[PDB]
């Protein structure tokens, strides 16, 4: 799963190496900014909820039709099933946040997007302003390098999906 | 591959949740404590030609059977692959202090390593003995390392020796 | 050439990736580092000089025998061409602490180390020894986290050489 | 491979001398805008599949000729082809921009890349143009950004820009 | 590989002789209804994508246990994986019904497959069950397509979910 | 470009080996099916301007939306680039009918579909509702092996784009 | 085992794909050429005592030393092995045109061929008059298409002894 | 690879066309005539190794420095590489007359072909007459076979000895 | 691999020793004799094909049934394989017999040569006799020869009969 | 060109190695061996003229209808290049016997020798019959180290052969 | 274990192939060579006891500083692994001469030799000094070709030791 | 590859012929000077390290730009480049002088070796005295050995010089 310090070690193995300075400090880059990642991981974990349900919404606001009958935005279990995919996306989000890379999004994410949501009709073109909704209201519960960090991941799953 | 994060990771996702503050404070700490670790795995690092080569005088001080022929530390073909193993498993064991879990170890190091040993002929105690000198010595320089601010390593000492003591008792 | 740079960007080129948070974070601590190492860096510059002499001497004071007519320490050249190798591994040092790993090093000290000196009958003991002394002496320009830097290249030498 | 740093050591090097303080101090200074830098590197990223779409849309309503049979963005295998290469322009730069030296993108990316063009027939022309589009929205994105610390970022701006310049004139 | 033929000449070869008269008609009748046969490899062909995409929806709407995390289709790299599979199974039953015979299917898809799963942790019933969907839903396909001449296809909508059931029997 | 000939003879050069009985049974095929291809290669062609405007407007009509304004069924562009796609597919349709094989549909529209159409926002569905109707009203300009013929090819695109 | 049938499958197989109107194409040639085939099989089948006696013959014919004291053409065991190897290869031809390729001919008689010829003194030669002797008197028992084939299997022989 | 359809198709595309009906009735009459051009093929394989001897036989019967000492067909090695040459090229001359298209006969064979002679020291001239004696047998064969329904094949027989005539002028 | 001086050598080693005279004078015998081994090894080189092919004849004759169908000597391509492991083990018995020392023909050959053939469904008591025939065959080439001189060479063929018969007894 | 000199260089070669006591030892036995070889080799060379003609005709001897016509040891060119031929083979055994080793052998009697034979249509059985009467003669012309010599090369030919 | 013997063996079978005459004349060198060879091992072998009390003193003859306390020839321990350490040496030497090859020297003291000496402190020069000293004296213990052969193996161990 | 014997079998199966007496007697020299040839041969094998340490060692007391920084056999990396091709030219060299023919050192060594040498910048000119030098103490070695018969071995002593002369010739 990949993290600075997995990677680094992972380098050092297929060298057949012990870990030396290089490797050390790049450690220490994930360590360093890991109290700017931990806070946007639990601002966003108690926010969770919210950040669920006004993204969701935001789906059927941008693609209206999707609530209409017929349509994969309406009954309880499509707009149940959608609520929980976006808790996912968020949920791994915490999790690379709090990683310290993008190992928990490729793992569990993006290995495997694209086959299931074309055998499922899903389109990307949705979770992308689930995330772009997501990503302007976590403008004002964070700032500065917990900011980035959310962005950081946000943005990369928006790039998974194009 | 798991690092002590990856792990917390690993076990919320079973649950489908979100970290519990429980694990997160867990984690706050692990980083509060990694300026000590990087010390404790560069004192390895620094060292490590000494560490197998101090546990390896010490192996064949106390099992003068290996370098006599008939013993498996001998010719030089034979005592070139014990001290290289030496080093893979004293390698492993920083790798897995570097990440704050054994894992590491156990799936790329000690997976098979006994039974390949059986399947070889070579005896598995006396490997384990070597693992255990070079803990005692490792751990030596840990603890008493070049103008590293004074503090105190306990924790992290003691959870390299359960990596030594995890090959150990994997390979006896 | 080994950087904290260059190794997060081959790893992602071979992946075919955009670099990302995991090889971003490990990049700050490299950049985060530089202080401490070319703190170190400039210290081991201005004192080359005298260093050099000391651990020169510091090899003919641990092998007596060197100096005496017939040997190896004998004679300007041996002597002349002994200095210049100790400077050439400071000067490797001070590259490793200014380019943020063990790069420098690696290519033009150690690949080939062995070779070079089984063929010439230089004996790494020397060597060693020079690198000890070298460390003894630099405990007391540097301290804190500038003084670990100098000590992790000074020691990745004397691993290197045995 | 270099960077900025390797670079200085090179020359350096080539002399028989430690570092000048001349050197030292234009390093120190590629630290101290270091925050910047990953800044800018992180404006591409974080947008390239919109850079790469962006540039391509507008290559394309330039340049009708390349979409109609005959043209080399022509049938869906070859727009593949296309997109493919402007992401991999695309990513030399932006690793040239972590680094603070082009040879990475000039010995990975660069070398050979004109004549390959010409042997398939892909008219470098428009790949050039590509390029000069990728520089336009790439540069946008590193000068307007989410909550980033308002500064001056124009140095790095322009330095990015030098790297789509040399590929665009490699290429062309 | 055999087909309906090859497998006729393998038991004659056994016996030291030239076909019978006997399996030489019951060949002649395979070569009357090949096109049936044709029409109905070809129904396979022409909805596979839906085929697997109807089982599977299906699938997961009896067991939401695998779409939750614990669950052998969760998440989105073991989805494809069981998708994956979903086709591969769907592949060399098409494959058995060109052939008029099993051996494709038994030799390169089901042979070790049961044991595959076992290692893995993937549940054996839920892919029992998804090949019984996927029987259901094919010979749907073939019993009722586009402008196919109107006769009866009932003894190749038997032999197909001979190959499902095959499949399904091996796995569970 | 996959046909039955090409195909064959692939398999002979990749075993060395001149054309044999089984290879040439195989081309009779191609052959004995060219009369059925070939009538369905004709009808597509002469209809090919109604089936296209057939297609294209149905896009619209069962994705309404698409033709609002800020949308990309909208504007002269887009809609006259709708028509030209439909009309590569039916174009590819009928020289995969004329070759006797999925080769020019392989080479010219499969290979590189899923890339570009995510690159450049355009949905799948759209392109399987385009050829879903052009499958309808083929039904009736064609009967017999013509017919199947038709279909395969139709069919071939719509799994191509799930 | 090679067939029509399953040289497409096994070409499908290897790209990881359904068969489609290429390879469904190349099928309906070997049903549609079952029948010649089949008539040329009956007809070697029920003539076949004969056949060999004709074709045994003539290589003595064509051979006449052969019969004599101390050679390979005389005494019971020779000849038995003979008239049986010739009715092994027009067994195999009537396999090869039941099944619809060289399968049967390639695996049962062509593979390992010389190497056994080789070992045991046999000579082609004589393999080969005894199939061209076939092949005479083949010319009166078919005609047409049925005759093709078994024209096409007899000279398979030939050429796979030359 | 392309054959006589797919080179049509590809031409056809070039204009952003439909095929026009002009080149549709050139591809019916190579259907039309398609069983001659199977007897065509047939007759080749039928008679490959005769084709390839009688050639052999006969350009040595010419060229008898070809097998002596110094001469490139000398010793055995050389002869069975002359041999297998032979053969290769009356194998994709047997392919493009399947095809209808010479395409996989320059592409596979022809192209480079010259070269490699020349830098083998391997005689051209008598390369391009053991083709042109191929050429002789082997149109012999298709005009001369086992109970072939009686009819005119002097246009495919024109169209295979292009096929040798390319080989031959591509080599000499 | 060993050789009778390597084996020497290995027991010597294991005590720590240099060679025993005992030992030393062993050795200076092998020496002694090496023309006539030398002269025995050549026997079979230059006899190798008929003494496949005459074990073969007679293998065949004694059980028809491996040459019928249904046998493991049927069809051609197992007929050759058959012959091939016949030239296989008359193979590593030569080395054998060069070499004073059976080594190379267990760990080469022998080893898990049985469980193979069982696997196979290859008859191991034929393949036994095989080698027994080979055996007879062999050593007859041994003991009467071209223009060799004349002297004692029944050691030499007791050794060579121990090769054959350790083949035998491993396969059976 | 295979000779014991020739193999001892490659192996060293290929493990990047200079020659040692082993290898050395083996150009010895080659050198050692030189005599007897030669001595052959002189032999068989001054008696070739004989040797030839007695071998052709033995190839006729036991093999009677080979000199009818219509046969292949019939007219001048077919017993001239037969004559040749068995030259040829005389002498690569001269050249085997003086190089120490099959090479000459090896790459211009062996290398291709049954594809040639099976094209035009030469039995091999007559050229064992040609050897083993070759090998007859040379009993009284050789003895000893020599003849073993002869014959060790006589026989390599003849297994190449079956 | 390399000896000529082995070496002819691996190079047949690796080609699939008999033992041939080029094999046996270079088994006959090694046979040859055996009385030279063994003549050198018996002397080697009966004055073992001399000769590495003889070299063992030479090392701290030539480097007096090992002798002294807190040394590497100091004490029991290190004089007694001493001499068992020449004493390996020789009695691999006259395996090598017994053996008719390097063999026992490649696999029992070359294999692993540097990492070793590396690891223990132990200079190859040492080494070399023993064994300049042990040929020396097998100057006049031995002359003509066991001399050569005694030569051949002490040389080949300072070169594996260089 | 060729030795002298082998050579002159090339030679004359260029006329077709049985080898001259004229070449029979040339190669009986040859095998009588061969036990000299065996201990030249030997010179070089026993003193390799040496000759190419004393080789180096006056290359660079000579050229001492080569081991400044700019020079070509500066920093280690480059030192064991050049050492090592000392090594292989030397080795090379040694087996010419066994075979008595150049060959296998122009084909395996000194083919291309020029042009490599100018694509990295590495001065032939050095190269070519490095080679010199490593003749001089070669056949210094060659002349005055350990107890060898006393005799003449100039004519091998001018044969080694020849195959450097053609290194150094071929490099410069
Ligand atoms: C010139 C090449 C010779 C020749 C040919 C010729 N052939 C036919 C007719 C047929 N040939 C076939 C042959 C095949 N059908 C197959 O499926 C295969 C692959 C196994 C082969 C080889 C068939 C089926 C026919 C039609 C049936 C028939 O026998 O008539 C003709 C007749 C005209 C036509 O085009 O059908 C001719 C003239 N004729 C010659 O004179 C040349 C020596």
């Amino acid at each position: 799963m990949k993290t600075v310090i997995t990677e680094v070690i992972a380098s050092a193995d297929s060298q057949g190496r012990f870990l030396n300075n290089t490797e050390l400090q790049a450690a220490n880059g994930r360590f360093q900014r890991a109290t700017a990642s931990m806070e946007a991981a639990r601002a966003l974990t108690s926010n969770a909820d919210s950040l669920v349900k006004g993204a969701v919404q935001e789906v059927y606001n941008k693609f209206p039709y999707l609530t209409q009958p017929g349509q994969m935005g309406y009954g309880d279990t499509n707009q149940a099933k959608c609520a929980r995919d976006i808790s996912h996306y968020l949920r791994f989000i915490t999790y690379s946040l709090v990683a310290g890379g993008t190992g928990p999004l490729d793992d569990y994410i993006v290995a495997g997007l694209r086959e299931v949501n074309r055998t499922f009709n899903l389109s990307p073109s949705w979770y992308i302003e689930a995330l772009k909704h997501i990503k302007g209201k976590v403008g004002s519960q964070l700032s500065g390098q917990p900011l980035t960090e959310a962005n950081a991941y946000i943005d990369y799953c928006i790039n998974a999906l194009s | 591959m798991q690092d002590a994060f990856t792990k917390a990771i690993v076990a919320a996702d079973l649950r489908g949740s979100f970290l519990s503050e429980q694990e997160l404070n867990q984690l706050t700490n692990l980083v509060k404590e990694s300026n000590k670790r990087l010390d404790a795995v560069n004192a390895i690092t620094g060292n490590a030609a000494e560490i197998i080569s101090d546990a390896a005088h010490k192996l064949f001080a106390e099992q003068t059977d290996l370098i006599r022929p008939g013993g498996n530390a001998y010719p030089n073909r034979r005592m070139a692959a014990c001290l290289r193993d030496m080093e893979i498993i004293l390698r492993y064991v920083s790798y897995a202090l570097l990440a704050g879990d054994a894992s590491v170890l156990e799936d790329r190091c000690l997976n098979g390593l006994k039974e390949t040993y059986v399947a070889l002929g070579t005896p598995t105690r006396s490997v384990a003995r070597a693992v255990q000198l070079m803990k005692e010595t490792a751990i030596g320089y840990v603890n008493s390392p070049s103008g590293v601010t004074r503090g105190d390593c306990s924790a992290l000492v003691n959870e390299a020796a359960t990596y030594f003591d995890k090959a150990a008792a994997s390979i006896a």
